[PDB]
């Protein structure tokens, strides 16, 4: 064809300062094609890019996103680029902020007390994310959590569980030998969505 | 005070019904909305900020915006109710919007004034020596 | 502040002028502002108290009289104007009248919207996000 | 006639907690006829007499009226009686309030310094005014005063100096002798009318 085409999709999949910018490949896509990645903060009218070209279909944005939980977000945006030739650009639908970050825990640990299991939901602490910024400092007030616990030896059934708290305590009625947990965390004040745990057992 | 977490909750997912629409015909990328309303926000003109504001969409920008894209109107009008509803907790807990909260002494009088007719009239005028200094008295409060 | 002394001692003087013509019609001697309405002034709800009471008098309690009794029409609007002004300088130092304060932020911002026309219903729109924000932030301050 | 006529007039002169009613008698006033004073306190629908009969054409009402400055005032009357009738009663015009107080100082100090005259305005010290109810203690705020200056020997002449305070200071030219000074009190925010002091001379 005349021009080449432009990547039909754009858009963000992030956790806690793991911005990741993903985008569908155009058609028909020669070995010699890249994409562009490029950047803009609201607020500035002056896109910057990032990567002249990546033979993927997603690039990690965090770096230069870092200001995310203090700023009003960015926009970003996916050109293919051959030889010579490039698409047109193709921004992401919305505006990039927190909103559309996904929370996640960082961990959850279990302990065998007095006659009860007692959970600590470790939150994520993503190694580039500012000293200052952390998980708490962002979202100080109204974190929750849902919690699904399974039992082993067992079918794979859940039982679930709503925590105001980063620790929760789930009385034991003795018979159960092992205990499997996930948790789910949210923001009584926000719609983020919520990733699941990864299982954690006794 | 009492639910304000979800009322935000509330007006969020009430905005995610019409973010995507909005938020693609929105080409320019200038902040409308800049920190310094933030600041008054932070000031003592800052219950006025707010209600300015709460205003503002509600009369000026929803409307108009139903009114031209019928489309998301009743989406967007939902979104609306959602504000309204939060703008009634926050002056029922006064903290937040005292601005917008009527003196309730103001009320039993102008009731008192109104029962005595044009009886009232003449004792309004005759106490206007007693308003002058609870005037007064109210300045030497600050 | 600057002369608040002076315009109390206006009002005052102004009051004067139509005092014994009113006190000497009202024969009742209840007291119709009672000392609730100087708590409300000593309260947070003072501002807006103190505001409705300007209100009241300006718009219900002198317009009626004036257009009750001619005679001293005049005197009771030389005595209105004094409350106007009186009213201006109040706000025009912060501590005082502040519910009558309109913020700035506010206005430069609906400028800014009906300078876009229609590309700012959009941007308005698009940046409810920020405004829940800003809301949520606010709140914080409490 | 048929009944007795009413006093013309009442209205009250008073001076800082030296509240005195004052009323015009009946025509034709014969020796047993005397006056029935009554208070009003405002915001109590009820009168009360002070005095069932009075052969003057005046009252201190100071001692029934010592909440003055801290009320909404007084309204006062009067009704002649002789014998078994009286007249109709007459009520002051205006309500009683701080704001028909005429302001007067208690006296003037003055003292011979370097180069000059000090002047020590003293304010009134009723003796039945409360303790806690003090002069400064009512009017608090903006206390000035229109100063007389006279010397003497010399014509009956004066210098009109205005101060915002209860001191003041007369810068001497040396030539002049004697000095006579008066005071008139007043207070910026209010309209009361003020009272000049008697001469005061070093």
């Amino acid at each position: 064809g005349t021009e080449l085409p432009s990547p039909p999709s754009v858009w963000f999949e992030a956790e806690f300062f793991h911005h990741i910018l993903h985008w569908t490949p155009i058609p028909q896509q020669s070995e010699s094609t890249c994409y562009e990645v490029a950047l803009l903060r609201y607020g500035i009218e002056s896109w910057n890019s990032i990567s002249q070209c990546s033979q993927t279909l997603s690039y990690d944005l965090t770096a230069v996103t870092l200001d995310l939980y203090h700023s009003n977000g960015y926009r970003a945006r996916v050109r293919a680029v051959d030889g010579s030739r490039h698409s047109q650009w193709t921004v992401t639908n919305t505006r990039f902020s927190v909103d559309e970050v996904t929370l996640t825990v960082g961990s959850v640990n279990l302990e065998i007390h007095n006659g009860f299991i007692l959970g600590k939901i470790q939150l994520p602490r993503p190694k580039m994310a500012p000293a200052q910024d952390t998980y708490e400092s962002i979202f100080s007030h109204f974190r929750e959590y849902e919690i699904a616990i399974r039992k082993v030896p067992g079918q794979f059934t859940f039982t679930h569980k709503k925590v105001k708290h980063e620790q929760f305590s789930l009385l034991t009625s003795g018979e159960v030998g092992e205990f499997c947990v996930q948790v789910k965390p949210s923001v009584a004040s926000r719609s983020n969505k919520g990733m699941w745990s990864k299982e954690e057992c006794i | 005070c009492d639910n304000f977490p979800q009322m935000l909750r509330d007006l969020r997912d009430a905005f995610s019904r019409v973010k995507t629409f909005f938020q693609t015909k929105d080409e320019v990328d200038n902040l409308l909305l800049k920190e310094s309303l933030l600041e008054d926000f932070k000031g003592y003109l800052g219950c006025q900020a707010l209600s300015e504001m709460i205003q503002f969409y509600l009369e000026e920008v929803m409307p108009q915006a139903e009114n031209q894209d019928p489309e998301i109107k009743d989406h967007v009008n939902s979104l609306g109710e959602n504000l309204k509803t939060l703008r009634l907790r926050l002056r029922r807990c006064h903290r937040f919007l005292p601005c917008e909260n009527k003196s309730k002494a103001v009320e039993q009088i102008k009731n008192a004034f109104n029962k005595l007719q044009e009886k009232g009239i003449y004792k309004a005028m005759s106490e206007f020596d007693i308003f002058i200094n609870y005037i007064e008295a109210y300045m030497t409060i600050k």
